DNA sequence: GGTTAAAACGCGGGGGACAGCGCGTACGTGCGTTTAAGCGGTGCTAGAGCTGTCTACGACCAATTGAGCGGCCTCGGCACC
DNA sequence: GTGCCGAGGCCGCTCAATTGGTCGTAGACAGCTCTAGCACCGCTTAAACGCACGTACGCGCTGTCCCCCGCGTTTTAACCG
C-alpha cells in the first residue's frame, strides 16, 4: 500500500471492536491503555490486554456465577455483598487467592465449633445435675 | 451537522449561564471508568434471571482494578528479570500461573489461548 | 389382615392417596420453579396415577428383594438396592 | 383490567395460603395402600418418609419437563397435553389424559 | 474428471478434524488417538441426535414449522443437567449475539 | 464508492458462518442434516448457530476431563480408558450416559466392605475409600 | 539385629530421619518433642519446597532455561514473603 | 501338582410370630378460590419478488499426520541371608 | 520360610520419513429461500357464578420390631478330574 490514496471499502471489521473480534465481552483497549498508563513495560504486546481480558472475563463469570447460586439459597435476586463472601469461604480456590481480602458491608460464612456445643443431655459426670 | 476545531474545545463546559432551554452542563466529573456495563453483560450470560445491586457492584469494580494491579504487577516484575522491553500473551500466562491457583489458572490458561487464536486467526 | 386388604385393592381399581394433599404437593414444588403456576385439574389427576403406579412397581420390586434376602418385611435397604439396579437413583 | 404472573385483583377478593411441608400429605393409609397395591404384606416404619422422599425425587424430575414444556409456549395453565409429553421422555408413560 | 481414481470420494458425516481442533485449542500439547476418535465422533451423532430428537416434538406440538434457538434452548434444558445446561445456554447465547454483530 | 446493492470486492467466501461468532465447528453441514433429517418442514438460521456452540462445549469439557485423567496416567494420548474414568466420575455425565457402552473402556475400581478382609469394615487409608 | 542397604527410591523424603528434627528444634528453643512431629515435618516442609518449586520451576521455564539458578529461588520465595538475602 | 468350588455342618446374630399403644383417616356443611367460556386488539408465524455472497459440488500436489520398529525405563514375581 | 525390597528384559508408547490418492478452503453465475413489512379471526387472559369435593374432630381395629432360637445355608481347609 502506497501513494496515500483511500484504500476503499474496509475490509477489516469497523463496528466490531478489538474484543469483538476475540470474542470477549471486557474492553481490552481500555486494558491495553491501562498497561502503557500504568508504566508496566517500555512496550505492550498486542497479545496482552486480549489475554487480560479473558482471564478477567473468565474470573468475573466464575464469582458472579458462584454468587448468583448463593443468592437463591438465600431467596434474594439482588447479588448483596454477603452472597460473595459465601461463595468466597466455600471455594478453597478463591479462599486462597481472596485470603486477604475484605468484603465491605456484610459478610460472614456461619462457622460453629464443636466446642460450643456440649450435648451430653445437660448430664454432668458421675450425676445427671452438676 | 457542524465541523468542530481543535483549539478552544477542550473542556467545553458551562463557566457563566449563558444557555436556552436547557440549562448549561455541570463541570466535568474525573472519570471512574468502571467494568459495571462489563460486568453486568457477563451476569446475564450465567444467571439471567439475577439482578445485582450497586454495593456488590462497587467490590466487582475495586476487584477488577486491584487484581489487574497484582496481574501487571508481576508481569512488570518478569520482563525486568527476562531483561525484555515488552510484554505479551506469553509472560502473562506464566503470572497467572504464578499468582492464581492450580486449577484456577489452567482455565485462565485454556480461555485465555483460545481467545487470543481467535483474534489472531481472525482479521 | 395386610393380605385381606390385598384383595380389595388388586381387584378393584382406585385411587390411593388423598387428592388434594398431593394436589398441594405439586403446587409447592411448581412454586418453587415458577410462581403462580397454574395447574388444570386433569394434569395433576395425571400425574397422581403415573405417580400411584410408580410406586407400585417399586413396591412390587421390593418385595421380590426382600424374599431374595430370607425376608418378608421391606426396609430402608430394600429400596436402596431398587432404585440404585434400575438406574433411577445411580 | 390486567394481570401479569396473576392475583391481580388485591383488595380483599383472593386469599391464597402458604404452602411449606405439604409432603405429609402421603400418610400411612395412603403409603400402605401403595404397598398393598405392589402385594407385600408388611412394611417398615422408617419407609414412610422414604417413599414420601422417592416420590419427592420423583415428581421433581417430572415437573421439570413439564415446567419446560410449558414454558416452551409460554402457557401459563400446565395442559394434560405437556405431561404426557414429559412422561414419554422419562419412559413412565400413562395412556390416556390427552391423544 | 472421474476417469482418475475417484470413487472413494464419500460420506464424511463426521467431527473428527473438529474435535481434534478442539482438543488442541483445550489442552495444547496432548495426542488422541484414532481409536479413541471413533468413540468421540458416534457420541456427537449420538447428542446431536439426542437433542433435535426433542426439538423435533416440540416443532410439532406448538404448530410451529421453524426450528429456532428457542426450541433448541428447551431442547438443552430438558436432556442436560442444571449444571451442563447452564453453562451450555451460555455458550450458545453467546454465539448468537456475536454471530448478529459480525458480518 | 457507489457499488450499487452490494459490492464486488468479495464473492467467494469472505468468511464463513463458522468462525464468524468465533465457532470451530461446521455450521453447514449442522443446518444441512437438520434440513436433510426430516426433523421439521422448515429450519431458521439461529438453529445451527446455538446447537453448533452446545456441541463445542460437550466435547470440550469431556476431552479436558480425560485429558487430565491422562496426564494422572503417565500418557499424553488420549485412550478411552480415560473417557470412561472421566464419564463415570462425575454424577452429572453418569446420567447422559447412563445406558451406554464406550468401546475399550473400563470401570471403576469400586468395592464393598463385605468384599475384603475384616467382617465388615471399610477403614482403610488414604488413597481409597 | 536391624539394617538397610538400599540407596536410592526409598529414602528421599525419609532423609530428615530423627536427629534432624531435634537440631532444627534446638535452634527453635524447643526442649523436648513428640515421636509425630517427624511425621508432620516431612509433610510440613514437602508442602513449603513444593510451593517454592512451583514458582521456581514456572520462572526457569519462562526464561527457557534448563538450569534453575539462585536468582530464580529468590523470586518464587519473594511472592510468598520469605525473602532470602 | 496347584487353583477355586463344594461337599459335609460351624456360629452368633436377624427376622417372623408372641404383645402393646398412639396416631392418621374420611362422612355432613358454606365461602369464596381456580380451571374452563364468551369475543376482540394489535403483535408474530409463514406467502413471495428481485439479484447477488455462501455452501455443495468438484481437480492437483507437495507436504502432513497416524500406523509400526528398536533400544532404553517400569513390573510381578522365586530364590537365598 | 515368608512377605516384600530388588535386577535383566518384552513388546508396544511417543518421536520421525518419504509416496499415493483422500479430504478443505479460495472462485462464477442460474432458481429459491432465507428475513423483512402488513390482514382478521382463532388461542390465551381477568373477574365473576355456582357446586360439590376437601380440612378439623369422632370410634374403632391394624401392624413393627424388642426378646429367645432352631436347623438348612455358603465359607474355611488339602486333594482329585
Amino acid at each position: 500500500m502506497s501513494g496515500r490514496g483511500k484504500q476503499g471499502g474496509k475490509t477489516r471489521a469497523k463496528a466490531k471492536t478489538r474484543s469483538s473480534r476475540a470474542g470477549l465481552q471486557f474492553p481490552v483497549g481500555r486494558v491495553h491503555r491501562l498497561l502503557r498508563k500504568g508504566n508496566y513495560a517500555e512496550r505492550v504486546g498486542a497479545g496482552a490486554p486480549v489475554y487480560l481480558a479473558a482471564v478477567l472475563e473468565y474470573l468475573t463469570a466464575e464469582i458472579l456465577e458462584l454468587a448468583g447460586n448463593a443468592a437463591r439459597d438465600n431467596k434474594k435476586t439482588r447479588i448483596i455483598p454477603r452472597h460473595l463472601q459465601l461463595a468466597v469461604r466455600n471455594d478453597e480456590e478463591l479462599n486462597k487467592l481472596l485470603g486477604r481480602v475484605t468484603i465491605a458491608q456484610g459478610g460472614v460464612l456461619p462457622n460453629i465449633q464443636s466446642v460450643l456445643l456440649p450435648k451430653k443431655t445437660e448430664s454432668s459426670k458421675s450425676a445427671k445435675s452438676k | 451537522m457542524a465541523k468542530s476545531a481543535p483549539a478552544p474545545k477542550k473542556g467545553s463546559k458551562k463557566a457563566v449561564t449563558k444557555t436556552q432551554k436547557k440549562d448549561g452542563k455541570k463541570r466535568r466529573k474525573s472519570r471512574k471508568e468502571s467494568y459495571a456495563i462489563y460486568v453486568y453483560k457477563v451476569l446475564k450470560q450465567v444467571h439471567p434471571d439475577t439482578g445485582i445491586s450497586s454495593k456488590a457492584m462497587s467490590i466487582m469494580n475495586s476487584f477488577v482494578n486491584d487484581v489487574f494491579e497484582r496481574i501487571a504487577g508481576e508481569a512488570s516484575r518478569l520482563a525486568h528479570y527476562n531483561k525484555r522491553s515488552t510484554i505479551t500473551s506469553r509472560e502473562i500466562q506464566t503470572a497467572v500461573r504464578l499468582l492464581l491457583p492450580g486449577e484456577l489458572a489452567k482455565h485462565a490458561v485454556s480461555e485465555g489461548t483460545k481467545a487470543v487464536t481467535k483474534y489472531t486467526s481472525a482479521k | 389382615v395386610a393380605l385381606r386388604e390385598i384383595r380389595r385393592y388388586q381387584k378393584s381399581t382406585e385411587l390411593l392417596i388423598r387428592k388434594l394433599p398431593f394436589q398441594r404437593l405439586v403446587r409447592e414444588i411448581a412454586q418453587d420453579f415458577k410462581t403462580d403456576l397454574r395447574f388444570q385439574s386433569s394434569a395433576v389427576m395425571a400425574l397422581q396415577e403415573a405417580s400411584e403406579a410408580y410406586l407400585v412397581a417399586l413396591f412390587e420390586d421390593t418385595n421380590l428383594c426382600a424374599i431374595h434376602a430370607k425376608r418378608v418385611t421391606i426396609m430402608p435397604k430394600d429400596i436402596q438396592l431398587a432404585r440404585r439396579i434400575r438406574g433411577e437413583r445411580a | 383490567g390486567k394481570g401479569g404472573k396473576g392475583l391481580g385483583k388485591g383488595g380483599a377478593k383472593r386469599h391464597r395460603k402458604v404452602l411449606r411441608d405439604n409432603i405429609q400429605g402421603i400418610t400411612k393409609p395412603a403409603i400402605r395402600r401403595l404397598a398393598r397395591r405392589g402385594g407385600v404384606k408388611r412394611i417398615s416404619g422408617l419407609i414412610y418418609e422414604e417413599t414420601r422422599g422417592v416420590l419427592k425425587v420423583f415428581l421433581e424430575n417430572v415437573i421439570r419437563d413439564a415446567v419446560t414444556y410449558t414454558e416452551h409456549a409460554k402457557r401459563k395453565t400446565v395442559t394434560a397435553m405437556d405431561v404426557v409429553y414429559a412422561l414419554k421422555r422419562q419412559g413412565r408413560t400413562l395412556y390416556g389424559f390427552g391423544g
